[PDB]
């Protein structure tokens, strides 16, 4: 019938959305 | 168990709540001939005589 669904979630994973933007170990 | 950390407990709780929501979904959605069997207390009467 209608509205008989399961919801799957997708999270954007990248450097910006993980805090790894500008990660440097040198000056 | 005391060995488990808080993030591990969070993951276990996430899986547990997912399975409980699965149970609730199975309860609500299951229907036979337009009858939600596992969604409401009731009684079914089958004519087995003449």
């Amino acid at each position: 019938n209608d509205n008989q669904t399961i919801t799957i979630d997708l999270k954007q994973i990248d450097a910006k959305t993980l805090g790894l933007d500008g990660f440097s170990v040198k000056n | 168990t005391g060995t488990n950390s808080e993030s591990d407990l969070s993951s276990i709780q996430d899986e547990i709540k997912s399975r409980l929501d699965e149970i609730d979904r199975v309860s609500g959605q299951t229907q036979f001939n337009g009858v939600n069997v596992l969604a409401k207390n009731g009684s079914m009467k089958i004519q087995v005589g003449a």
